[PDB]
């Protein structure tokens, strides 16, 4: 049971274990090495082998495997650590709720323990890139710190907003796709600009935020499980991406010399990951929000008892990373912000295409424009890169639109109104 | 590490002279041997004894660089150890691939697996590992290839497998570079596996048994008016056939339109084989097909065959005469003297040119070019080696009679369309066949020691079944191996199986007596690239005299697979050089001039230089 | 719902057809093909493309689309209009294929129809019927006389089951190509073809029971309450308008009128024609539903395929082979096949959703369960014979389909 907790909660020596752990990880010379791990998300290309002419990125980005080989990356930088010392399990990052104040624990470059009493960079703050000559300081611009503006009544925020919907489905595959999607909004924050940053696919693992992300999003995940679990579903089980599941995720799968662990070498079978503890690591709390499991899947089924519009989009797959926004036009020719979401990606990227589409809720926007299902509209889409250049469309397909009625509205006053 | 194996080449020495045979001397790669090597040669370097020492003859002789070894043993074995121990090597026999070393790029390393073919089910994945070698070589080398085949012992494999010599396998290899990057496995040829054959009194299967004779095939000049008048109408009739089994269909089968890898499929590709041992097989067959076909035409004989290497003062005439006034009925075109291109529908020059006379004057009567060319060919006791020198040989035929004209016998998707090809392949089955019966002579049966993973793929299109083939016989002897016996399958016979009118037991004593005789041979290494074209090579002097040495040709398209010969084609320079007083040794340019069917010019740059390769005298060896 | 059963017109089995009726049914085509209708009529399906009169041409049929069902169900009608003003006394006949045929129907069958009352010899107009533009005779071959199977029933029954009209438009397509590939085989200008197929009079017949088996679909989902005539699907496709009906080279004006697909659903009393009766396989719809249910009972697994329909049409053959030998059987080879019907002048389209084939039977006949490895091995051929490459398409995916009751996990806990 080794605990990942939030990191604002850790403790100053749980702190200073991760501090001084990461640090002498950035220096381990073993494949086990930080900057060795830091390979497996991205460049340097390790996924054909090791050694091949052409190599891809190892992102089973866009698939229903992805949680798991996240699930696996973060164990690795944990196991990792551990050898190090840490005493405690990798933070996580809770993107959900707004941050006035990014982490300090990340944020601060200097960082001066009291222990020691002696002042040195956070590893936590940066890393610097071998391989790439950019012997720079992974950067983050978090250009938007925008994040921060949530939402007045303060819970509803858009990560909220797009996890709750996540939350809904019963599917797996449909649970990820939206799951997903909302994992990669904290890449481009973060990253924004910068070319070596968390916003690329290629250069994001060199950042250490992307530990601490991760392993919120890994609770989320673990969430969803957990309330499956409330549904009757076996958590354990996928009924979902059943061929995928059984192949072994790589270079989990390259043993050594490449990947020293153990553990991750054993799991690389996703359909192993599902059971985390099978990974001996707990999180502190398995809650959304403040809404108990229990809680959460009777307010899912209210949520439903409303008319909604969505949008759909089908993620065909991008080049670089690169944000989108649509808006709906009326005939008249007024036209509103619908709502934006992104994707990571690099060149080295692995091609994927999701199986089914990816919802948005235009309700709100639709509903203040007071156009009906029926009304005639269109969508207009506008994809940016990182640098803020236009992408063209074109090769872009539009979006559906469909419209969700309350539908089983299955209830009986038992909420407390 | 260099000087242990020199240190053993010193060793194969020793061996050599265990062999009573001059270790020093080296027969082979003599125009390399004289070269000098640079550096050393450069003498830029303070050593002159390197500097004398650079030709290579030089440096066989170790002393010279007075240098010894404590001992010249292997793994502790005597000198006379490892000759004993190799005897009883040659006693088994053994099967062995053999892989042609391309051996380029940097080091690199390949791997052989012989696996089985068999898959029922589950994405099958079940496989063993043959053996492997390793390649030296860096990014600036000079580009070299093996001129030979690298054999391996498979046997020990397969019978680990527990797959006999009999079973149904097939084999691929792996290159990995030092580099580690992935080398394109499909520039590299197949590698072929061949079992040890046995030659004795019956290699086949089959019994043949004293023929009965019922079709016989004569040569042209021996056909009487009657005979070739039910010839004439035979192929009239057949050519109407517009029936599968009809004559433009069978042209088809051996070019375009190019049928072979499916009657749809993304590269389709001559049928035909050529270039490949399968290659007399293949044509056999085809023949046998046209000849079915005019039995159902009513011809009283089989095809006939227009014997090339007598020599000829002109056309036969059959195929000659334009119109056949047979006079018994109306007059009329001949079947034979033309066909018509329906796909192109473009008329062959069934009256091709024949640019070159073919009538040639004989040192003594028999004696002619192609006879010289066709019984090198027979000297041959390998059925691989004979094929190179015997396919060249037929090519020629092709050449001279298409001449320029493109849609002809000069061309590999035309020819089919002339009706000489019957009567050509008719004659170059019946001197495959005597092959076949002077082996027999030779005690040597019909089991074919070489190609054996080619003898077992069966040819199409006369293995398609469901495509268009109406001979049921054609698609029963699709593999080429039931294609050796041609009597007992065929059913065809052959009115003499001579040479020239040498009885067979006559021209194995005359190979006898050639061998005898000096003989320095060109080797030329034909990977046949393109059109067809013919090569004439003569031989400069430092005086930049230069006389004609020889020609020979060769036929494609660019229809036709690629091909290459594992082996190098051999011609006689002998009787030039001696003209030339040229020693062997001595420093003579050799310019070899490549023409196109079409007569353009072909750069030289097209063949590589030819090695030239000297044969010593032998005795006289046994007669009957 | 009402709005299905037609008040005016009846659709019946061919089998079902009088001598009467027949006799006023092969009159009346044959006076259609003499008239000009008919041939127009045909291009409306394929070549020549009208859907852009001037500028580039593309094949008018809305295919790959949700909107495909409605298209065709108005060009059916279109027919049985020119029928009627032919002077057919009955709807087009449906040639329920879904039934197992002991042979090919006698009215399409018949090369001649020896009409007794008026002594005259003359082909039948059903037999087949000639291409003007490409001047050629429309041909038919099928190569499979065989088909005696729950297949389609399976495939249809598959689509039934969907609520989703979406869901169920795909499932529906593709059976209904069955037919045409069957039916027209090589033949380059035939049912098979895209552009050709309208040509040949089966077409007809064909969509008249593909018309039907929507019907049925359509009171289906009444019985399951869900809106008749309803589809949140594919919205914006609905309400535009489908060409050519929408030109005035169409003269019928109720098709006109009938352009947009929302109004299509309900062909009763717009379209004024009925069914003899709604049933599948002699299942009556609460039948039908009951039968459902059972198939929903087992879990399932299927594999479904991201169809990008491009070039002309070809037949894809799958199986799932397994890694092993041994005591497990060998690639069984026949997952089950499918056909796409296009040509080259169709416009392009993909589907927005996996068509989903139900591999189960033969997972379990192999004895492999849903974790198990297992590849999926595909050939897409095309009616020429020629192979296609492979490595274009993506590959299937493969789902698990459950109940409601699903599996708890053996590693980890769901309840606390
Ligand atoms: O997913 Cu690959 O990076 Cu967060
Ligand atoms: O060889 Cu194929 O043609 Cu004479
Ligand atoms: O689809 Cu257009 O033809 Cu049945």
């Amino acid at each position: 049971v080794m605990i990942r907790k939030d990191i604002t909660q850790l403790d100053k020596r749980q702190q200073l274990s991760l501090v001084k752990a990461l640090e002498s990880m950035k220096a381990d010379h073993s494949s086990d090495g930080f900057q060795a791990i830091a390979s497996f998300h991205a460049l340097p290309p390790l996924c054909p082998s090791p050694a091949a002419s052409k190599r891809f990125a190892c992102c089973v980005h866009g698939m229903a495997t992805f949680p798991q080989w996240h699930r696996l990356y973060t164990v690795q930088f944990q196991d990792s650590l551990r050898k190090h010392g840490a005493v405690v399990g990798l933070p996580y990052w809770d993107w959900t709720l707004p941050r006035s104040e990014l982490p300090e624990l990340l944020t601060v470059s200097t960082i001066h323990d009291p222990e020691t009493g002696r002042d040195i960079p956070n590893p936590f703050i940066g890393s610097k890139i071998e391989f790439e000559g950019e012997n720079v300081h992974t950067k983050r611009d978090i250009n938007r710190d925008r994040l921060f503006q949530g939402s007045t009544k303060t819970h509803h925020n858009w990560f909220i907003e797009q996890a709750l919907l996540a939350l809904e489905q019963t599917n797996y595959c449909d649970f990820e796709v939206q799951f997903e999607i909302m994992h990669n909004g904290v890449h481009t924050w973060v990253g924004g600009k910068e070319p070596y940053g968390i916003g690329h696919l290629h250069y994001a693992s060199y950042d250490p935020l992307f530990y601490i992300h991760h392993s919120q999003t890994d609770r989320i995940w673990a969430i969803w499980q957990s309330l499956q679990r409330f549904r009757g579903l076996s958590g354990s089980e996928a009924n979902c991406a059943v061929n995928l599941m059984k192949t072994p995720l790589k270079p989990f799968s390259f043993g050594a010399p490449y990947n020293l662990n153990d553990h991750t070498h054993d799991f690389s079978k996703p359909e192993d990951t599902f059971d985390y503890q099978k990974f001996g690591y707990i999180y502190d709390t398995l809650e959304f929000a403040g809404w108990s499991i229990r809680g959460i899947d009777h307010i899912v089924r209210n949520r439903q008892e409303h008319s909604r519009v969505f949008a759909g989009f089908l993620l065909e797959g991008f080049g670089t990373s690169a944000t989108v926004d649509f808006q709906v036009c009326r005939t008249a020719g007024d036209c509103e912000d619908a709502g934006y979401f992104t994707v990571l990606g690099g060149e080295k990227e692995m091609p994927w295409a999701f199986d089914r589409l990816y919802k948005y809720d235009i309700t709100e926007t639709l509903d203040k424009m007071n156009l009906r299902h029926d009304e005639i509209f269109q969508i207009e889409v506008t994809i940016t890169s990182y640098d803020g250049t236009v992408l063209d469309s074109g090769l872009i397909p539009t979006p559906s639109i469909i419209y969700d009625p309350a539908h089983h509205d299955i209830s009986s006053h038992h909420l407390s109104l | 590490h260099h000087s242990n194996v020199d240190r053993i080449f010193a060793i194969w020495q020793r061996l050599q002279e265990l062999r009573n045979k001059d270790p020093k001397a080296m027969d082979c790669a003599q125009e390399l041997l004289h070269q000098k090597m640079e550096p050393f040669s450069w003498e830029d370097n303070d050593i002159p004894l390197t500097n004398e020492h650079s030709t290579p003859a030089d440096l066989f002789d170790y002393c010279e660089l007075h240098y010894d070894y404590d001992t010249l043993n292997l793994n502790g074995m005597t000198p006379e150890e490892l000759k004993t121990y190799l005897d009883e090597r040659s006693s088994r026999a053994r099967a062995f691939a053999s892989f042609r070393l391309k051996g380029f790029g940097g080091s690199a390393n390949v791997f052989v697996y012989v696996c089985i073919p068999d898959d029922n089910d589950r994405n099958d994945d079940h496989c063993e590992k043959a053996g492997d070698f390793f390649v030296l070589g860096g990014p600036s080398e000079m580009k070299w290839q093996f001129y030979r085949p690298y054999l391996f012992d498979l046997s020990d494999t397969v019978h680990k497998m527990g797959m006999k010599l009999d079973g149904h396998y097939t084999v691929k290899a792996e290159l990995f570079s030092v580099n580690g990057t992935a080398l394109p496995d499909d520039l590299l040829p197949h590698p072929v596996v061949v079992h040890h054959p046995e030659k004795g009194f019956t290699d086949p299967p089959v019994k043949h048994h004293q023929s009965a004779n019922l079709l016989v095939r004569k040569n042209i000049n021996d056909l009487t008016r009657e005979e070739v008048l039910n010839l004439r109408e035979a192929f009239h009739k057949f050519q109407e056939d517009r029936s599968v089994d009809g004559y433009q269909a069978t042209a088809e089968y051996h070019g375009l339109p190019a049928r072979c890898p499916r009657p749809d499929a993304k590269d389709r590709y001559a049928c035909c084989v050529h270039g490949m041992p399968i290659f007399p097989h293949w044509h056999r067959l085809f023949v046998t097909q046209v000849e079915d076909a005019l039995v159902g035409r009513g011809a009283t004989i089989g095809i006939p065959y227009w014997d090339w290497t007598e020599p000829m003062t002109h056309i036969p005439g059959l195929a000659g005469n334009k119109t056949y006034v047979d006079s018994h009925g109306a007059s009329h075109t001949n079947p034979f003297h033309s066909s018509v291109i329906a796909f192109e529908e473009n008329a062959p020059h069934t009256k091709r040119q024949i640019d070159q006379r073919l009538f040639k004057p004989a040192t003594f009567g028999h004696h002619t070019d192609l006879f010289n060319q066709i019984l090198y060919a027979f000297e041959q006791e390998d059925y691989c080696d004979f094929e190179v020198q015997f396919e060249i040989t037929h090519n020629t035929i092709h050449a001279w009679t298409g001449g320029s004209e493109h849609f002809s016998m000069s061309s590999l998707h035309y020819t089919a369309f002339d009706p000489l090809f019957y009567f050509h392949h008719s004659n170059v089955d019946r001197l495959w066949a005597v092959w076949q019966a002077l082996q027999m002579r030779r005690h040597k049966p019909y089991r074919a020691h070489c190609a054996i993973s080619l003898e077992h793929m069966h040819l199409k299109p006369f293995a398609f079944s469901s495509p268009l083939n109406n001979n049921e016989k054609t698609h029963a002897n699709a593999m080429p191996n039931k294609i050796y016996d041609y009597e007992n399958v065929l059913h065809y016979t052959y009115e003499d199986l001579t040479f020239g009118g040498i009885s067979l037991e006559n021209i194995e004593k005359m190979i006898h007596e050639n061998q005898q005789e000096d003989r320095i041979y060109a080797g030329f290494l034909l990977a046949g690239i393109r059109t067809s074209a013919n090569v004439d090579i003569f031989i400069k002097t430092t005086d930049s005299v230069q006389h004609k040495a020889g020609t020979f040709a060769v036929l494609g398209g660019s229809k036709e697979m690629k091909w290459g010969f594992d082996r190098v084609f051999k011609f006689d320079i002998t009787h030039v050089l001696k003209d030339l007083d040229l020693t062997a040794d001595g420093d003579f340019e050799v310019t070899v001039d490549i023409t196109e069917v079409d007569g353009t010019k072909l750069a030289s740059s097209l063949i590589p230089h030819a090695s030239v390769i000297r044969e010593h005298a032998r005795v006289k060896f046994d007669k009957v | 719902q009402a709005e299905v059963t037609s008040a005016n017109r009846i659709r019946k089995n061919i089998e079902n057809l009088s001598l009467g009726e027949l006799e006023s049914l092969r009159a009346a085509f044959l006076e259609i093909e003499n008239d000009g209708t008919y041939e127009s009529i045909a291009k409306f399906h394929g070549s020549p493309g009208l859907c852009q009169l001037n500028g580039n041409p593309i094949s008018c049929c809305v295919h790959g689309m949700p909107t495909f069902p409605h298209w065709h169900r108005l060009y059916v009608v279109v027919v049985e209009n020119a029928l009627l003003k032919k002077g057919s006394s009955v709807a087009v006949p449906y040639w329920d294929w879904t039934k197992r045929i002991e042979h090919l129907p006698h009215l399409i069958s018949d090369a001649t129809y020896y009409n007794s009352r008026q002594h005259h010899y003359e082909t039948n107009p059903f037999h087949h019927g000639k291409i003007t533009h490409e001047n050629e005779i429309t041909t038919r071959d099928p190569k499979d006389s065989l088909f005696h199977s729950d297949y389609f029933y399976e495939q249809v029954l598959y689509a039934l089951e969907q609520d989703n009209f979406c869901d169920f438009e795909i499932q529906l397509e593709i059976l209904h190509n069955a037919l045409h590939s069957l039916l027209g085989g090589k033949g380059k200008y035939s049912m098979s073809n895209l552009d050709y197929a309208a040509f040949d009079p089966v077409f007809f017949l064909h969509h008249a029971t593909t018309d039907r088996i929507w019907a049925i679909w359509q009171d289906l989902q009444r019985f399951r309450k869900r809106p008749y005539r309803e589809a949140n699907c594919a919205i914006q496709l609905m309400h535009t308008p489908l060409q050519p009906f929408d030109k005035s080279d169409n003269n019928d004006e109720a098709t006109k009128t009938h352009a947009t697909p929302h109004d299509g659903f309900e062909y009763q009393n717009s379209f004024g024609y009925a069914y003899d009766n709604l049933e599948l396989n002699h299942y009556s719809i609460p039948q039908l539903d009951h039968m459902l249910q059972e198939r929903k009972r087992h879990d399932r697994v299927f594999a479904g395929f991201l169809l990008h329909n491009i070039g002309t049409s070809a037949d894809g053959h799958v199986f799932v082979c397994l890694p092993t030998g041994e005591h497990t059987k060998d690639c069984s080879h026949e997952a089950g096949m499918f056909s796409i019907l296009g040509g080259q002048t169709e416009m392009s389209f993909v589907f927005d959703r996996l068509y989903k084939l139900d591999i189960t039977k033969a997972l379990k006949k192999n004895g492999v369960h849903l974790q198990g490895d297992f590849d999926l091995e595909i050939e897409i051929t095309a009616v020429n014979g020629s192979h296609l490459d492979s490595h274009v398409i993506h590959s299937p995916t493969i789902l698990f389909e459950a109940g409601t009751d699903s599996a708890h996990t053996d590693d980890g806990h769901t309840e606390p």
